């Protein structure tokens, strides 16, 4: 909700591998936020449509 | 919009570097693909209306309950059939758009990204669209490598559906 | 972010005195009808997905330009975002009629979403008509007493229609 | 696990403060709820097996195609009926668990959180489960405020389904 | 994270000399059969959802204890996570046979996932049998020819079965 | 037994003459018909059991009173359903027989000639069979000219019923 917005919480945007790494404690919440902000759906929808 | 040249530019931009021989390899490969893919897209454009009607009839054949029960999600009335065959033509048009674009980008941006919540909200079974795409990939009548990559795009739509 | 009680408390603090007696009788009647407020709220809440699907169902039957290619809600992703926007508006309506104050609905949606729909190119008219139809269907779903004791929902149809009209006018 | 006492502790912990009168208001309200809800859960426990069979028969009645067509997702064979009525009893057991727990937490953790992708992968229509939950909420036979909040939980499951 | 070519480059750099001629003839034959490698990936990839559903379909027919209450894959959420774990394993198999090296499959899932399944209480035996059945079905789906040119798939059936057995043994 | 070659021989015999070019025109036309009709009859033979069950379920759906009221004409008990679906399969088998024979002769001799007095004596409504034949002609799933003449035979049975 913080990184994508509510309208971008689609089943197709979900990073299932990052969620399993977070739930297993392999990555921090910070690294999860970095993984979301560097994800393909974020870059396509939010980076490519802006200056 | 995952198309090969766009994603090559995205790779070179995120790396912060100029273009290398890698993107030119991507390019001679993309031109090799398009050299048959554009004519295959034109052939699908020719056979499109009969393919849409055949897919709709095969969908009514495999799922006969949708023609019978009263319900605005089902195509029992005529407006269901108009809207229904409209989204058949939508699926076929997205297949041709991905054939021209050279990647799964157009279907991923126009169809896939919200299709799950739409079928959840509207009581549409995705298996109907799977049956229609199977009929299209059986009956498109292409041959060779164009036929294989057309079947690749349709199978990608099937795997994105269910 | 205000209740009814916090609204009376903030008004009494801005006055600087204690709460007057007539406001306390009003709040006692509010405490008597707050559950009454609630019954509509729970029967409004339980049918929310049917409400938003029927609202989009009538809206896209009414304005087929949005479904038409090049339309604002044409793309599958955009159409899912459309249903998400409608469901969010209905949820904050239910929150505002839960707390009994429109300040939560104002705080969470209204001041920004008009500018958002301008900047997005979203037609404010269609979503205004959709919120109006959703509110009409919501009061129509709330007012029917199926397996419910006989009571009076008058003033609360008044309040719910007020919240829906405030949302539809702040959308524009 | 969204239950009222758990979420009150979560509020007081995330705020970093002790418990206030707000959580005690939550508590006398929760005890008021449980004082009828536990007996209603026992009554549902009593009527459970007949409700499960009636829901399965109503689901076979409204969707007669599932009994007819060959397919491992459909309950045409006997193992489909065993597994099918097993997930009917699953839904009813989650309803009773939320009646005991006092919140939608148990169904949200045991049913809802993955049901969409499961019905997507397995070609299960959620409308079958909507019909079954509608039959259960029609035929549970409770009365009064326990009946209203039981219908609330079942309607919550319906809205989470479609 | 290695290719075939980067593997030969790293080995030639650890040797410190240039690439020998026989390795270049091997890489020329690899470049001739790399598209051949590709057809299996192309036809392995297109049927992936059918592969994982049939694999879980046979596995949960085979071990009904997982579906039984108290079983590890009993809960709906856990069962969805189960199918997600299987689909991830199949995807990294397809990546490793794309790049022609098992180092991507090692890097991505093998080292950690054994300890993950120990810590979770996940039985490694069932998922090992499921990856084995999925690999058997994957080679069975890849090997059949429909309107396909006659060709020899032996060393690539060899390589794909190698990748699947490496995954199943690293799972344990 | 109104089949084209039989009635051509009957014309030439009642006229007292030899065969002319008229009967040979009838013959090249009949062979043109059979050249698709035999394969269409084989396809109906393949889809027959599911079509019979779907027609019986559609008949129970449109006329739900027949499943409920006690009566030996109604299919409330199980023997009514066995006999009922037996005469569904009878109707479908006569459709396939007329598809092979190339004329309405087999249904006219095996079904039509006494069906009115039988439905009069047995309190069977013919509208049940009309609904079943409508479901069959909707759900047979053929295409093209074979589908049109199959619908012709089924519509002939409908017009002979009511
Ligand atoms: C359907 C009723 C109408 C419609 C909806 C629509 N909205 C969007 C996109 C956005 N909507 C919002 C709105 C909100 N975000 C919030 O957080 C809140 C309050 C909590 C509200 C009211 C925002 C921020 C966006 C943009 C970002 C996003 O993911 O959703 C779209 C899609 C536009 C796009 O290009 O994606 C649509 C279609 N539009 C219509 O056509 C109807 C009139
Ligand atoms: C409103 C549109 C219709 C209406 C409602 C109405 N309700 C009441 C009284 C009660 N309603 C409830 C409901 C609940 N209490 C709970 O704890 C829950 C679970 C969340 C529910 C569903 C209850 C319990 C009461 C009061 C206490 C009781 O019933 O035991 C009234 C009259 C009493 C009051 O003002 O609260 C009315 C009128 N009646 C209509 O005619 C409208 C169509
Ligand atoms: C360009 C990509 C694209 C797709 C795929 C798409 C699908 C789509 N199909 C819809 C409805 C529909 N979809 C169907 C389709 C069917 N139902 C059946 O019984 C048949 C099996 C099947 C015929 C193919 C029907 C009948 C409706 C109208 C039902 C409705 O009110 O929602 C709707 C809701 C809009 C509306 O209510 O009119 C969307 C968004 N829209 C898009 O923009
Ligand atoms: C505790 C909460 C919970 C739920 C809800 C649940 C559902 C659930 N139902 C399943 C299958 C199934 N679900 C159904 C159900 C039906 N099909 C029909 O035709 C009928 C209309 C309906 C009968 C109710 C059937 C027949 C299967 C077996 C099909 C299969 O192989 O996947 C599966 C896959 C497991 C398997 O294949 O055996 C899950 C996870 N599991 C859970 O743990
Ligand atoms: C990219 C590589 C990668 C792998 C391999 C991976 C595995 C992985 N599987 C997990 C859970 C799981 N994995 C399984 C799978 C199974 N359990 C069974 O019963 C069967 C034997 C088997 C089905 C084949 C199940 C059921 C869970 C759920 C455990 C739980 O949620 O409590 C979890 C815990 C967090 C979570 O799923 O949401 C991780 C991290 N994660 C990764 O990021
Ligand atoms: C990404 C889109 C794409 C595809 C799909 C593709 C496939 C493809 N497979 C080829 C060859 C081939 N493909 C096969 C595959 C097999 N033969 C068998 O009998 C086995 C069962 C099976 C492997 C399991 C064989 C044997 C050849 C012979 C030519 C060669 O070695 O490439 C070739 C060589 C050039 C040509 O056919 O014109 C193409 C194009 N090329 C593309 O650009
Ligand atoms: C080959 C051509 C052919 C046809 C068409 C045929 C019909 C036929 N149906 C009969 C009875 C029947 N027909 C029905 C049928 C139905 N009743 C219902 O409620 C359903 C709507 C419908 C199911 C399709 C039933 C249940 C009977 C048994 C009732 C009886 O005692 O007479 C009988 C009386 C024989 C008997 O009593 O068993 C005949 C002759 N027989 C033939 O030889």
């Amino acid at each position: 909700r913080q990184i994508f917005s509510e309208h971008q919480m689609l089943k197709s945007n979900r990073q299932t591998f990052l969620e399993s790494q977070l739930k297993f404690g392999q990555i921090t919440v910070r690294d999860f936020i970095g993984g979301l902000a560097t994800s393909a759906p974020f870059l396509e929808r939010n980076y490519q449509t802006n200056s | 919009m995952k198309t090969p040249l766009t994603e090559a530019v995205s790779i070179a931009d995120s790396q912060g570097r100029f273009l290398s021989s890698t993107e030119i390899q991507v390019a001679f490969g993309r031109f090799r693909q398009a050299k048959a893919g554009l004519e295959a897209a034109k052939a699908l454009t020719s056979k499109a209306d009969s393919l849409i009607s055949g897919a709709a009839q095969a969908v009514y054949n495999k799922f006969p309950y949708t023609t019978q029960m009263q319900g605005p999600n089902y195509a029992a009335d005529q407006r269901g059939k108009d809207k229904c065959a409209r989204d058949i033509g939508y699926y076929l048009r997205m297949v041709t758009y991905c054939l021209i674009a050279g990647g799964t980008g157009p279907m991923d941006e126009y169809l896939i990204a919200g299709i799950d919540e739409i079928n959840r909200t509207f009581e549409l079974s995705p298996s109907w669209y799977i049956e229609a795409l199977k009929y299209i990939k059986a009956n498109h009548g292409l041959s060779g490598d164009a036929a294989v990559e057309a079947n690749s795009y349709l199978d990608y739509a099937i795997n994105a559906l269910s | 972010m205000f209740d009814a009680f916090t609204k009376v408390v903030s008004q009494a603090d801005t006055r600087g005195e204690m709460l007057s007696t007539a406001q306390i009788d009003a709040l006692s009647q509010m405490v008597a009808e707050s559950n009454k407020r609630l019954d509509s709220v729970n029967r409004i809440t339980s049918n929310a997905s049917t409400i938003v699907s029927n609202a989009a169902r009538s809206l896209f039957a009414e304005q087929p330009q949005l479904i038409a290619p090049g339309g604002n809600a044409y793309t599958s992703r955009r159409m899912a975002a459309c249903l998400r926007d409608m469901e969010i508006i209905l949820r904050y309506v239910t929150y505002a009629v839960f707390a009994g104050d429109a300040s939560v609905l104002e705080d969470r949606c209204l001041n920004g979403l008009r500018e958002t729909y301008l900047a997005l190119g979203t037609p404010g008219s269609s979503v205004a008509v959709g919120v109006g139809k959703m509110k009409e269907a919501a009061l129509a779903i709330v007012n029917d007493p199926a397996g419910i004791t006989p009571g009076d929902c008058s003033a609360l149809a008044s309040e719910i229609a007020g919240y829906f009209d405030r949302a539809a006018a702040a959308v524009s």
